[PDB]
RNA sequence: GAUGUUAGGAGGGCAAAUCCGCCGAAUUUAAGCAUAUAAUUAAGCGGAAGAAAAGAAAAUAACUAUGAUUCCUUUAGUAACGGCGAGUGAACAAGGACCAGCUCAAACGGUUAAUCCUUCGUUUGGUGCAAACCUUUCGACGGAAUUGUCGUU
RNA sequence: UUUUAAUUUAUUCAUUGGAAUUUUUCAUGUCGAGUCGUGUUCUUUGAGAUUGGAGCACUAAUACGUGUGAUACAUUUCACA
RNA sequence: ACGGACCAAGGAGUCUAGCAAAUGUGCAAGUGUAUAUGAUUCUUUAAACAUUUUACGCAUAAUUAAUG
RNA sequence: UCAGAACAAGUAGAAAACGUGAAAGCGUGGCCUAUCGAUCCUUUAUAUUUGCAAAAUGACGUAAAUUACUUACUACUGUGC
């Protein structure tokens, strides 16, 4: 039930006492370095939804991420090519904010760790905050429960470099199942190469 | 197979057979459909018509399914059925073979050609062209609608 | 296209109803946790100035309501019923 | 593009040679694939790699007539049959949650061939000699003179296969029987004239209905 | 099958001869008593013709039976009727001609705009 | 198939006209025999083959079923003809009857020694000698691919079922084996030609 | 929250053909070229596995309805997109291969965390010549956990 | 040697726990929010008054919900989730 | 006018996709057994055989932007 | 002109409807030979021709019928595209 509350209070987020509490809390969070491990969720309940327990080897980690477009990588703004492809500044990532932050923590900050998810916390306009559900895969409280176990696989290293945590799945397109998903289902790339391939038949 | 290729005969002669003045040149006329209504604009006036522009309605889901309807005529009903049925039905005016047309996979019939007159022919289908319909009634027949 | 789940199917291809002979088979809790939601939380500023559109009380006024629901939320169905919401909170209000 | 043939729609613009799969394999596959099933079969001593499948309709105004295998039984036909469906599952019966029943004549036909299958099968103790009782559905246990005899004869593959076509196609009927004025292409057309006012109505009354 | 019941159907008796392949037609429902030599019967013509209580002769037989080919009547299956044929001659571009455009498929999308219709430049 | 970068793993560029030499393009840098050298194309050593074969070449060809059943039968007349037997090549001017039927004691004999014994008895031994003579080394670089024999084709023995008849005549040279049931056309009409010379069980028959 | 050569652990690099993300061209085709095309390709960077990825419906259908993904045959060079030019181009059904389902969160259980883990152990077994493994249940002393583990569906 | 089928032998006594149906009561619970969605920008798509994705701005509803049902929209059905 | 001092070896219309007409062949209002299964199929066997005790293609009907 | 393609400009008509003349007639522009323009797109006209993909919107219109998921029957049926 106080979970529910307290989910019913977040969908607020602009009423007065929430709205309060955010602009507190990314605050707080602009003087805390780009990653750092939290205590205990600041959104339990959130954690909770996603994939966090209340076990010896999950970890929470609070990650900052700059907001806006990425200016596309080159010597000066000149692009070298066709007019199509010359513009910049207004260059949109494929990924989410979410997936960038849950892959810097991810990688050389939390090598050892596996994401497991990650939930959005508060922003500002120049970053946005997240908390990332993270688990040691090494911990036996984790290798031992067959609920969560499946993570301490080889198969998981590094979900989130691979856009297979929440956000990945999202960007790569398939939350949406149905026609409006045709194109990328197995994998984008696997579809369309897929489709690429002819058929020869050794008969013919 | 390679023997029997036409450069294999002209093997001794310089061009290949392919010009000694206007040579064999990549890609020419330029390259796949290229000077469509430019430099080959004749050719396609004269063998392709109506190959530019696009004309009517856009039809942005289709499902072929939903449209298909497989059609025979009256004048290979009878054929249906095999011969020695066929010669029996014909000897007894008394009785009249029902088909389902759509048992045998076709969802219109349509009504080009004679049927047998007099013998009277019940015909089971999803659809029926007025002037089959007509046909099969004036040899004493009945359409029956199926789906 | 359309069919009727009483009665049979008409045994034709096309029309309505059209198919085949085969006969056919044929909280208090959650109202307490959003009260006790508004007691904590109050209303969003978008929420409260349509509220106070509502209150000023023309059909003019309604529209405008309407329209600056529609610009917040988007999507016209959504608007629709958030202005439904806030006028019955405006009705439970007077009462 | 010259001459009178047709115009070219070869889509090679793509480096398409980097995707050419050759069949070469396409036999010595299939031959592997069986050679598995065998493997698989012979693991399972007796019992059969072949799962139940329903008969079902497929969709669509094309294939409407057509029956084929549906994958999993649907839970009202395992009730019907007289069976859970974990226990179905246990067994050689595949279950389906989401597939639904608007037929009640295929909703018969399914069970009945539910109880065709149960009929057909007998059941091998889970441990050894001792003859107990099924949960839910699961019939009984057989003695052991019994399974020896039944094994001895040839295990058939009947059931996991289709059921061909009834066939009918032609059937006599008395020229008497026959009716002279029954304007079918009259019907159909009137029939799709009227189907704009007739959905009109329809949604009328459902909102009536639903009032 | 058809086609040689009609050819026949002057005289009688006399022998239809087909240096061709002769098949058989659902269209027809009865088959006369027809004494026929052709190069190949399609199997389903040559049973409705022994049902027909007729005489199927290869060429030899014939020859055997009429050296001179007395009594015969040579016919030929239609030659132009052949779907080669109906992109021959005069090309679909030249005015007044009927010859099938060599197509991808049939529809809107597929040749059925400029120079086939008024509304688009010319016609034909 | 030649293997896909063969001839062109190369740098090699053409030096353009103002050198004295042909634009082939050449291998770049210095001290090596090959630096210098005319590169990849057809007419350079080391270069690549003009169109390298390719595995998507088509190498199977499908046939009607109908024709191939077409072409079985019409090889079976010919193995029951006589003259195309002997057209073929078998030595058949001993024996009675060129459609031959043997009892189905054929399908049981264990032993190649006794199938040679009853090869002998039927009118083959002339056909046995010419076999045993037509092992022969192959000319040519077959010798190298695994096709060093060359050896003729002798009768076919045709069998409804196999109680010995597959072992026995196994390692009697140019002698081949067939169900009924299983027909090859391959064997039939090796090479193309009509008119093998076949043994037929009875009960094949 | 720092801090520790604290006790126990993990990550880093190499290797890529298939595989998964990112990032990302141009030659080229359009007989020019600028949208298009090449191509969601090459290169770049990061990450896995014996396969990977996908996967248990916010699915398709409009049927008498089908029933997770994947893959093949097909739809189909089709609907569609496209200086409607060059070109590009799916999906549903249908036939198969294979077929497997599920658990968290939330609801409930306070006559009580029924859970979990580290360390130290304790005594029946089974193999092996050893080395070693393989299992068996039982308590301590710690902690973790009420910001929620476990059971129930 | 590897394992993995079939066949063979299980029989007694102890009760702690659980499960599937099946009756009858009573409960109509719960169902993932800066998320969907809209606007706008860029990209991507066969997706066409935008197919997916992304950035930014705004920011929801509780299962009578809201999301599909390939032309934007309003009012209302219905089907499937 | 250009290329060729000489000789030996190598050295250039090929292969696939779809379409076309030509002709051969089988079948013929049909045809092609596609994947895939099956076998008393297993050096050759990656082929050959078999096709479940209304699959789809192309064709058999066209035409219209189109409901048709 | 020519590929005997197009456009364009003509020539001969035909079916309408008219004009002019007493009438035969003549009139489909200018006495004749020049005065002009594809696809796509846009635009505005035309129509008892259609669609927007599960449906509906003129209209519960006209009859009936009873309270309702009733039965017939109507060329004319939203905005926008
Ligand atoms: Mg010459
Ligand atoms: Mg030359
Ligand atoms: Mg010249
Ligand atoms: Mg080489
Ligand atoms: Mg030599
Ligand atoms: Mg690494
Ligand atoms: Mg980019
Ligand atoms: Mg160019
Ligand atoms: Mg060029
Ligand atoms: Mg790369
Ligand atoms: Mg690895
Ligand atoms: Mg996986
Ligand atoms: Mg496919
Ligand atoms: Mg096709
Ligand atoms: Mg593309
Ligand atoms: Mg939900
Ligand atoms: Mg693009
Ligand atoms: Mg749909
Ligand atoms: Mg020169
Ligand atoms: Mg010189
Ligand atoms: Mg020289
Ligand atoms: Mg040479
Ligand atoms: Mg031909």
């Amino acid at each position: 039930g106080a979970y529910k509350y307290i989910q019913e209070i977040w969908k607020k987020k602009q009423s007065d006492a929430m709205h309060f509490l955010l602009r507190v809390r990314t605050w707080e969070y602009r003087q805390l370095p780009v990653v750092h491990r939290v205590s205990k969720p600041s959104r339990p309940d959130k954690a909770r939804r996603l994939g966090y327990k209340a076990i010896q080897g999950f970890v929470i980690y609070r990650v900052r991420v700059r907001r806006g477009d990425r200016k596309k990588r080159v010597k000066k703004g000149i692009v070298h090519g066709k007019p199509k492809h010359q513009g910049v500044h207004k260059q949109k990532s494929t990924r989410n904010l979410k997936s960038v932050a849950e892959g810097k923590v991810g990688k050389s900050i939390c090598g050892n760790l596996r994401v497991l998810n990650s939930y959005w916390v508060g922003q500002d306009a120049v970053y946005k905050y997240y908390e990332v559900i993270l688990v040691d895969p090494n911990h036996n409280a984790v290798r031992n429960n067959p609920k969560i176990n499946w993570i301490c696989n080889p198969v998981h290293k590094h979900r989130e470099l691979r856009g297979l945590t929440s956000a990945g799945k999202k960007y790569r397109g398939l939350r949406v199942k149905g026609h409006l998903s045709a194109k990328s289902r197995p994998s984008i790339r696997a579809n369309w190469k897929r489709r690429q391939l002819i058929k020869l038949r050794k008969c013919r | 197979a390679t023997r029997f290729k036409k450069n294999r005969k002209k093997r001794g002669h310089v061009s290949a057979g392919h010009g000694r003045v206007g040579k064999h040149r990549k890609h020419p006329g330029g390259r796949g459909k290229a000077g469509g209504l430019h430099h080959m604009r004749i050719n396609f006036d004269k063998y392709h018509p109506g190959y530019f522009g696009k004309v009517g309605m856009r039809h942005l889901n289709l499902l072929k399914n939903r449209t298909y309807c497989p059609t025979i005529n009256v004048d290979k009903l009878w054929g249906l059925l095999p011969e020695e049925k066929k010669k029996e039905f014909s000897e007894n005016k008394d009785i009249a073979p029902v088909i389902d047309v759509t048992r045998k996979g076709y969802f219109k019939v349509l009504g080009n050609g004679k049927l047998k007159h007099n013998q009277p022919i019940v015909v089971k289908a999803r659809y029926f062209s007025s002037v089959a319909e007509k046909k099969i009634k004036a040899v004493g027949g009945q359409c029956i609608l199926v789906a | 296209g359309r069919k009727s789940t009483i009665k049979p199917a008409t045994g034709i291809a096309v029309g309505f109803n059209s198919g085949h002979v085969v006969t056919k088979r044929n909280s208090k809790r959650k109202e307490l946790i959003k009260d006790v939601v508004r007691e904590i939380t109050g209303f969003s500023p978008y929420e409260k100035r349509i509220i106070e559109l509502i209150k000023i009380g023309t059909s003019a006024s309604t529209k405008r309501s309407l329209k600056y629901a529609k610009k917040k939320l988007g999507t016209h169905k959504r608007g629709k019923a958030k202005r439904e919401e806030i006028q019955k909170v405006v009705i439970l209000q007077r009462r | 593009v010259a001459h009178n043939n047709v115009l070219p729609n070869v889509h090679l613009h793509k480096w398409w040679q980097h995707r050419v799969r050759v069949n070469f394999s396409k036999n010595i596959k299939k031959k592997k694939r069986r050679l598995l099933r065998e493997k698989r079969r012979k693991a399972n001593g007796g019992t059969p790699i072949e799962k139940l499948h329903p008969i079902v309709h497929c969709p669509t105004q094309r294939y409407n007539f057509r029956t084929r295998l549906g994958k999993g039984f649907t839970f009202e036909e395992l009730k019907g049959a007289g069976l859970t469906p974990r226990a179905a599952q246990t067994i050689g019966i595949c279950y389906d949650k989401r597939r639904k029943n608007r037929s009640e004549e295929s909703l018969t036909k399914n069970v009945e061939r539910l109880l065709k299958y149960k009929n057909s099968l007998v059941m091998i103790p889970l441990k050894k000699n001792k003859a107990k009782k099924g949960i839910g559905g699961i019939p009984a246990d057989a003695d052991k003179n019994t399974i020896k005899e039944f094994r001895n004869k040839k295990p058939l593959l009947s059931i996991f296969k289709k059921e061909k076509n009834t066939k009918p196609f032609y059937e006599t009927i008395e020229v008497s029987k026959i009716d002279k004025e029954f304007l079918a292409y009259k019907t159909l057309r009137r029939a799709k004239l009227a189907e704009r006012r007739k959905n009109c109505r329809q949604q009328k009354k459902d909102i009536k209905f639903k009032s | 099958l058809s086609k040689l019941q009609y050819h026949m159907a002057n005289h009688p008796n006399d022998i239809a001869v087909v240096v061709g392949s002769i098949t058989d037609d659902k269209r027809l429902f009865s088959l006369k008593q027809l004494k026929v030599c052709a190069l190949r019967f399609t199997e389903t013509a040559r049973k409705r013709i022994e049902d027909a209580g007729g005489e199927c002769l290869t060429f030899d037989q014939l020859a055997l039976k009429y050296p001179t080919g007395k009594k015969c009547v040579l016919l030929r299956g239609p030659t132009k009727a052949r779907t080669a044929e109906k992109h021959f001659g005069k090309a679909p571009g030249k005015p007044k001609s009927k010859a099938r455009p060599y197509v991808r498929s049939k529809g809107r999308k597929f040749e059925k705009a400029r120079g086939r219709r008024k509304s688009r430049a010319y016609k034909k | 198939a030649v293997k896909l970068g063969a001839g062109y793993e190369t740098s090699a560029e053409s030096w353009g006209t103002g050198r004295a030499v042909a634009r082939i393009p050449r291998v770049p840098g210095g001290g090596t025999h090959r630096a210098g050298q005319g590169a990849f194309g057809n007419m350079c050593r080391g270069g690549g083959m003009f169109n390298p074969t390719k595995i998507w070449r088509r190498w199977g060809r499908k046939v009607n079923l109908k024709e191939k059943r077409y072409a079985v039968c019409s090889s079976i007349a010919a193995s029951g003809v006589t003259s195309l037997v002997l057209a073929r090549g078998h030595r058949i001017s001993h024996l009675k009857e060129v459609p031959l039927v043997v009892s189905n004691d054929i399908e049981s004999l264990s032993k190649t020694k006794e199938a040679v014994n009853f090869l002998v008895s039927l009118g083959l031994k002339d056909e046995v000698n010419r076999l045993v003579k037509s092992k022969k080394i192959r000319a040519g670089k077959g010798k190298m691919r695994n096709r060093k024999y060359k050896i003729r084709n002798g009768p076919l023995i045709i069998y409804e079922n196999d109680n010995g008849v597959k072992k026995a005549f196994r390692n009697i040279p140019g002698v081949d084996l067939c169900k009924v049931t299983k027909l090859n056309l391959l064997k039939l009409a090796p090479g193309g030609s009509i008119g093998r010379l076949c043994i037929w069980s009875e009960s094949a028959f």
